[PDB]
């Protein structure tokens, strides 16, 4: 009998992982505060990594990577991309971004000025880790940021997104990645497109229901929520069919290659900082990567989410995959794959 | 922290006391005459915890034998090791105590107690560094129960900074001399809660059931019961009698086992259970058996409570790697039964010398909140008689008032409630 | 990566390497504390012996 | 030359002292009778080894050492064993009954009755020093003497030798070898009363030493003898610069100025490599780069924590054997490209390096193989606070129910010292976090 504790009640994903573990008859759940567990489904903040791996007679495993926040908070992600040679300031798949409360405010306006100088489109979006402003006026960016309290990032708004027809609408792609205790990188074969149900209007950035594809803001402010697909959620079979029908390509060739490239780059970059290869406790973690596709079929990384929920029709399959490859790999049960393993060894 | 002074009181206390001295004398290679005839210096390294050295290379148990009748102590003097005891250490009356706690505590026993303390004092004064006292006695009769707890009170007065340890046999209607045993036991427990540091609750209920169900003895005798007691007593004193790291003296044991001063009543266990067999026992089997409710000497269901602290002792040549692995498996696979607000509350000892007739054995000492079942049982039998004031005249005739019974009952019910407090506390 | 303050001897050597520049109670109070604790011990003992005398 | 007095307190401190002084005698060529043929200045001298040994007119080299224990059986083994002739009776101090795993019993009850005798025997050695620099104090966190007597001793040494430096080697409690449920109490209590009196403290978690012995020495179930021989090698690494010619960490003061910028954060993490079993029939000797890389593996640290998730304030590399600077710098260059080494913004990113050319001595018949080069890293990293978080959590669990507290109150301690000590630790945990984490 393996044992585990549950310390994040609000987790859609691990609520289901828990229930699945029970239903095997080989996993006993324990009180939140009992230390004699094999598996910690931990809290989201101030998880006590320092207390793990000191129980004699217990291989211990936790569902978070200490240090993963560097990827999963937008300010740190910008810092990580700019300062790491393995990603670089030259990186082609991350939008131009600056951290604003070192602070890079003057660095921001110098590149903005050749936009003014260059007859380039120059709208930017300001976000933090509600509170999103899109505008081609720097003055209104920095004005907005400080009557709020905390750190913000200013990122170039992608002016020419790929728009689905019918609808002339926007979308983003959510990819679910599971990294196991051996640092294999598994991409769940099902993604989801979080669609806008409103037509994209390049002329009014003050209205954000055609500019923000978050599932809540469409369930909230938008006339046409659900018009084209269930819950503004187009899955991969349909999106592939559309790309074949409309653009004469596949999802694999035009978008997924880049997504896999970006996922491996990000994760192989922080691997030395967070790997548990020879640690006294071990880690896995589920990430959600958010991507945008411009009209040239170029993929851009938006942000990385350290505590993602799933799409409701995918919970069952994903969560069985977590227990399969992340939990039973370490703790086997008594006597094809939904994941794509991301590995690539080019010799040069 | 070397010398322990041993006191055995009354019929039961002297019968198990004698068997205890027989068993550990054989373990230490001491023969009925006090002469050492052993093969190992592990036998003598801590011999002076229990034995005095008399010239002629003679070892004399630091043992005082007390009774209000001479009968059972004449039997000890005639038994196999009776010659080993120091003749001056036999302190007896003639009156008897009539299975009457009041006679033992207040009338007959008061007459004799000063001579017992003269002998205790003379043994204490010859001690380089006295740790304290162990008393063997029953709670259901009169001498061991009433005079024993009187002795404990007087010893604490004269040595308030030494440890007081008892082996206390609890009465049971299944193995019963008289109907007043619940009265004597309740009055005694009241004393024990205040004036001992550690008490091994030996339940005549459990010893009978082990003899009946497990060892297939159809009509158990006191002899068969005491074989279980002397083997358990040998086990729980191993850490005091041989070189070792853990619980090696009475005060360190108390510090490891007693988190709250009143909750100091322990449930002992032994494996493998033997009657007065050639199959070898594996370390996994020793470990499952020592934790088995059927190997506990206090008739309480460990699953009905929670372990506050556990001390485990393994005896024999075996693999310490396997011992540690198996102990860790018990706690990790039944973790809910060990309180989580006392981290690492299970401590383990291994001693290379096994007891006679076994190559491997294990002794369990648990401070469980399930012991409340024992006191609830005594409390119900008490109340059933006390609500009609039945059989009280035997006590009021010795000067006692009913109010003393009401107080002892209330204090024992408080002890039950304090165990229930910690069985529910969650952290 | 600058090596500095190299010192050598017959038994060994030492040096520093920089990768990057920089971006009580008195005796009386004690014997007081040990005496307050000793008196707390003697009080508890006297209270026990008072109760045993009752 | 300035002298160092070693003080060994309680079972852990005394038995580790045994292992260290044995190793010292092997390393310096001092025989069990105290004779040292290679010392040509008979009856005196101010050589480097004299910081740890004095000399008699008869040529006997005597440790500047005091052994203190509240019960006699452990120091009686010193009095009676291989190195009995090394020590003067006046240097071995025993009580009759011990502290029963109880900090208050060792500090208040029993400490009060023996502190004066100990300080007088310490004064005996100080009197034969032309220029005493201070003290090295070996003890466990978890025992009643090791915790309680030491904190009293530390307070009094500050009074009687207020100028002198005081270094600790402290055994942190691990359940796989621990003797008492209350070791978390004793640990916190003694860290609180000792913190201001210690200048630099090297903590050794028995859990880490235990696992190093199982994993790398192939010892199924390590004993104290296995642990202490390994600990003594690390202590030897740390003290070798007091005992041999060199220019790094040559007095106790330099340990503080090299490893401790902030006085309360005075707990450097030690990491040692390589640990190789003497029964390994075929071993390929490890290079400078490989042993140096191993200094950044948590599995080789004296305390399991993760320095990738804290920050460094200082780092010292202490090499023994066939090592030259250029191979150290080459190994450091490679390691910096491959590893998360972050210093606090107000300290230089760098390493102080000491090399002694004599490879580590090992005890004949012991468990450690001889190796051609070895290193001990001393790094002041905030990640060691993980160990304080483990201890403080255990302390909180028991103390919230006042479990076992009556054993301490019964010795004259006030219940409030518990929460005073625990608040101090809380301040310590927050100091480490201020220094080592950004928002
Ligand atoms: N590494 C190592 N740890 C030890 C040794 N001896 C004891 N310990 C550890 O120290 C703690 C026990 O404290 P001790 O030093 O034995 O106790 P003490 O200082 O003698 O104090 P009292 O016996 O209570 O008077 C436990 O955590 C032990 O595992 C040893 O020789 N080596
Ligand atoms: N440079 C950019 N160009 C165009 N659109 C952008 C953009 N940056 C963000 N967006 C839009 O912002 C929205 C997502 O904002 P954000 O990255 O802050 O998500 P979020 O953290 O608030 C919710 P979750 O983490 O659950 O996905 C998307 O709809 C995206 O189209
Ligand atoms: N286990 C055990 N119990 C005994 C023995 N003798 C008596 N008892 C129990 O002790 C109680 C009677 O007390 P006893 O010791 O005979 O009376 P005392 O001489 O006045 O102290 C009853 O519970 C008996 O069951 C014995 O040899 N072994
Ligand atoms: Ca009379
Ligand atoms: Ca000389
Ligand atoms: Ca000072
Ligand atoms: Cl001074
Ligand atoms: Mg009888
Ligand atoms: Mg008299
Ligand atoms: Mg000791």
């Amino acid at each position: 009998m393996y044992t585990f504790v549950v310390r994040d009640e609000n987790s859609s994903v691990y609520a289901e992982v828990s229930r699945l573990l029970l239903a095997t008859g080989q996993w006993k759940r324990l009180r939140k505060d009992n230390p004699r567990f094999n598996l910690m489904l931990g809290e989201r903040n101030r998880l006590p990594f320092g207390r793990l791996g000191h129980e004699p007679g217990l291989v211990q495993l936790v569902n978070y990577y200490r240090g993963a926040d560097k990827l999963c908070r937008k300010a740190s992600l910008v810092k990580l991309i700019k300062t790491s040679p393995e990603l670089s300031e030259s990186c082609t798949w991350f939008p131009e971004s600056y951290v604003i409360y070192t602070d890079e405010r003057e660095v921001f306006l110098a590149a903005y000025n050749r936009r003014r100088e260059g007859r380039e489109g120059n709208v930017w979006i300001a976000k933090s880790s509600e509170g999103i402003l899109i505008s081609s006026e720097a003055s209104e960016l920095l004005d907005f940021i400080d009557e709020q309290g905390q750190v913000h990032v200013i990122q170039k708004y992608l002016e020419k997104p790929l728009l689905l027809e019918p609808g002339h609408r926007k979308f983003d792609i959510r990819s679910w990645v599971l990294v196991d205790h051996l640092y294999n990188i598994y991409l769940y074969r099902e993604g989801v497109l979080r669609t806008s149900s409103e037509p994209y209007n390049s002329a009014n950035f003050q209205d954000k229901t055609c500019h923000l594809t978050n599932h809540c803001i469409q369930k909230e402010y938008s006339k046409n929520y659900g018009r084209y697909e269930e819950g503004n959620e187009m899955f991969f079979e349909e999106f592939n069919q559309y790309l074949m029908d409309a653009l004469n390509t596949t999802l694999e060739n035009s978008i997924l290659l880049q997504i896999k490239h970006i996922i491996r780059s990000c994760l192989m970059c922080i691997e030395p900082a967070i790997s548990t290869k020879h640690l006294h406790y071990q880690s896995f973690q589920l990430f959600g990567f958010d991507f945008m596709v411009d009209e040239e079929l170029k993929v851009w990384l938006i942000e990385v989410n350290g505590a993602p929920a799933c799409a409701q029709k995918l919970y069952a399959e994903l969560c069985q995959g977590i227990v399969d490859v992340a939990i039973s790999s370490v703790f086997p049960l008594a006597d094809t794959s939904i994941f794509i393993k991301l590995h690539h060894h080019h010799h040069h | 922290m070397r010398e322990i002074v041993h006191i055995q009181a009354g019929q039961c206390g002297n019968q198990i006391g004698a068997k205890f001295w027989e068993v550990i004398s054989d373990e230490h290679g001491i023969d009925p005459t006090g002469s050492y005839h052993g093969d190992s210096d592990l036998q003598l390294e801590r011999i002076n915890v229990y034995y005095n050295e008399a010239t002629g290379n003679k070892y004399v148990p630091r043992a005082i034998l007390v009774d209000l009748e001479p009968g059972t102590m004449d039997s000890v003097r005639s038994g196999p090791f009776g010659q080993i005891f120091r003749p001056d250490n036999f302190v007896f009356g003639q009156s008897g105590a009539g299975n009457n706690w009041a006679k033992g505590h207040y009338t007959e026993g008061a007459e004799l107690v000063d001579s017992v303390l003269d002998v205790v004092r003379k043994e204490s004064e010859s001690c380089d560094c006295l740790q304290g006292f162990q008393l063997t006695h029953s709670l259901g009769g009169g001498t061991g129960s009433g005079m024993g707890t009187l002795l404990i009170s007087k010893i604490r007065e004269e040595y308030p900074d030494r440890i007081m340890n008892t082996f206390s046999v609890m009465p049971s209607p299944k193995v019963s001399d008289t109907v007043v045993e619940p009265y004597n036991a309740t009055l005694s427990v009241h004393q024990l809660v205040e004036n001992t540091d550690e008490t091994y609750c030996i339940d005549n209920e459990a010893l009978y059931d082990i003899c009946f169900r497990t060892l297939k003895l159809t009509t158990p005798t006191y002899g068969d019961l005491n074989h279980l007691v002397s083997a358990t007593m040998s086990g729980v004193t191993t850490c005091l009698r041989f070189p070792g790291q853990l619980n090696a003296d009475l005060r360190k044991l108390a510090v490891n086992m007693v988190p709250f001063p009143r909750l100091h009543f322990f449930m002992p266990g032994f494996a493998p259970l033997t009657s007065r067999q050639y199959r070898a026992l594996t370390v996994p089997e020793l470990t499952q058996q020592m934790f088995d409710s059927k190997n506990m000497m206090a008739a309480c269901d460990p699953r009905h409570g929670r372990y506050l602290t556990v001390a485990a002792i393994f005896r024999g040549r075996m693999s310490m790697k396997e011992v540690d692995e198996q102990m860790l498996n018990v706690q990790n696979k039944n973790s809910s039964y060990f309180v989580e607000w006392i981290p690492n509350n299970v401590k383990t000892a291994v001693c290379d010398i096994p007891p006679r007739g076994l190559k491997m054995s294990a002794t369990f000492i648990g401070n469980s909140t399930a012991i409340q079942e024992l006191f609830k049982r005594i409390s119900e039998q008490f109340t059933a008689m006390f609500r009609r004031k039945a059989f009280l005249h035997w006590y009021t005739g010795e000067g006692m008032d009913e109010m003393e019974f009401t107080e002892a009952e209330s204090n024992m019910n408080d002890l039950v409630s304090e165990y229930q407090q910690y069985q529910d506390a969650t952290a | 990566m600058e090596v500095i303050e190299l010192n050598k001897c017959t038994s060994g050597q030492s040096f520093e390497v920089i990768l990057k520049p920089p971006s009580d109670p008195s005796l009386e109070e004690i014997q007081k504390k040990l005496e307050a604790a000793e008196e707390r011990r003697k009080y508890q003992e006297a209270e026990l012996l008072k109760h045993l005398a009752e | 030359m300035r002298e160092c007095i070693s003080i060994h307190v309680g079972q852990a401190g005394v038995q580790i002292g045994n292992a260290c002084w044995e190793l010292y005698c092997l390393e310096h060529g001092i025989q069990p009778d105290g004779q040292m043929p290679s010392d040509k200045t008979i009856g005196g001298g101010d050589d480097s080894f004299n910081t740890f040994f004095s000399e008699t007119g008869a040529g006997k080299h005597v440790p500047r050492a005091v052994f203190v224990d509240l019960e006699p059986t452990v120091i009686d083994e010193v009095r009676t064993g291989t190195y009995r002739q090394l020590f003067h009776p006046e240097q071995l101090i025993t009580g009759k009954e011990d502290a029963a795993n109880n900090y208050a019993r060792g500090h208040y009850t029993i400490g009060k009755e023996i502190i004066d005798l100990v300080l007088d025997r310490i004064r005996k050695l100080a009197d034969q020093c032309t220029g005493l620099q201070g003290f090295l104090v070996f003890h466990s966190f978890g025992g009643g003497t090791g915790s309680g007597f030491t904190s009293l001793l530390m307070e009094r040494l500050s009074v009687d030798y207020g100028k002198k430096s005081k270094l600790e080697f402290s055994i942190y409690p691990a359940p796989q070898v621990s003797t008492a449920v209350v070791e978390p109490y004793n640990s916190i209590l003694t860290t609180h009363t000792t913190l201001e009196h210690s200048d630099c403290a090297f903590m050794v978690d028995n859990e880490a030493i235990y696992d190093i012995c199982r994993r790398n020495l192939d010892i199924e179930r390590p004993t104290y003898t296995n642990l202490n021989r390994l600990i003594s090698q690390i202590v030897s690494s740390i003290t070798a610069s007091l005992r041999f010619d060199g220019a790094l960490n040559v007095d106790l003061t330099e340990f503080q100025t090299n490893l401790v910028p902030y006085p309360r954060i005075h707990f450097p993490l030690a990491t040692y490599a390589p640990v190789i079993s003497a029964e390994k029939a075929y071993h390929e000797q490890l290079s400078v780069a490989e042993i140096t890389n191993a200094c950044f593996e948590p599995a080789n640290q004296m305390v399991k924590c993760d320095p990738r998730h804290g920050k460094y304030m200082a780092c010292c590399l202490l090499y023994r054997g066939d090592v030259v600077p250029k191979d150290v710098n080459a190994a450091i260059a490679t390691i910096k490209t491959k590893r998360s080494i972050q210093f606090v913004d107000w300290c230089p990113t760098g390493f102080k390096v000491g090399i002694n050319y004599q490879p580590p001595t090992v005890v004949p018949g012991g468990d450690l193989a001889k190796v051609q080069r070895a290193v001990c890293m001393l790094s002041n990293t905030t990640a060691i606070a993980e160990a304080w978080a483990r201890l403080d959590h255990k302390f909180d669990l028991m103390y919230a129910k006042r479990a076992f507290v009556h054993w301490y109150v019964g010795e004259g301690m006030e219940e409030g010292e518990f929460s005073e000590a625990r608040e101090d630790m809380a301040a310590l945990e927050k100091d480490y976090e201020e220094v080592g984490v950004d928002s």
